[PDB]
């Protein structure tokens, strides 16, 4: 029975560890959004008939 | 919880996607009503900048 | 999200399964008349002494 009883502070654990990686998941949909606009900056700059002001 | 009358996460989850529905068709009214896909400074700043001076 | 995510952390810390719950209660209910009935037994057992005098 104290085994059995034991297992609420498992279950407590593994749901910390899920939201955890909620948070994460959630972080990485804004970086992966900013790294493709920085994909599209950088491609952009590398055409040599932009002006200064443009680069 | 599983089965919580106090905290309902679908609910919460689904208020986040109907909102990013929201956003999406706000930016489509956006173009709609000025032609323009880069109409401020917000949308795009180097080619806004850009476009502005030329 | 983050306050979303929040919340729904403090729902799982401290939130009831009520589906659970209600099993709980039915059983209980059996339980505590079943006690009741039996502490009726207990109470008449001074009675029986009663028929030898």
């Amino acid at each position: 029975s104290a085994t059995a009883n034991s297992m609420n502070a498992v279950k407590d654990s593994l749901q910390r560890g899920q939201s955890t990686i909620d948070v994460a998941l959630a972080a990485g949909d804004t970086i992966t959004d900013l790294l493709g606009k920085m994909k599209e900056k950088a491609l952009a700059a590398s055409d040599t008939s932009l002006n200064t002001a443009s680069f | 919880a599983l089965n919580s009358i106090n905290t309902n996460s679908g609910a919460l989850i689904a208020l986040q996607n109907l909102n990013s529905t929201n956003a999406e068709l706000t930016q489509v009214q956006q173009r709609i009503n000025t032609g323009k896909k880069i109409g401020s400074a917000k949308d795009n700043g180097a080619i806004w900048a850009t476009a502005k001076n030329q | 999200k983050l306050q979303d995510s929040l919340d729904a952390g403090v729902g799982n810390l401290v939130d009831a399964d009520l589906a659970k719950e209600s099993a709980k209660l039915q059983s209980l209910q059996t339980k505590q008349q079943l006690g009741v009935q039996a502490l009726s037994i207990a109470n008449s057992s001074s009675s029986a002494i009663l028929s030898l005098f």
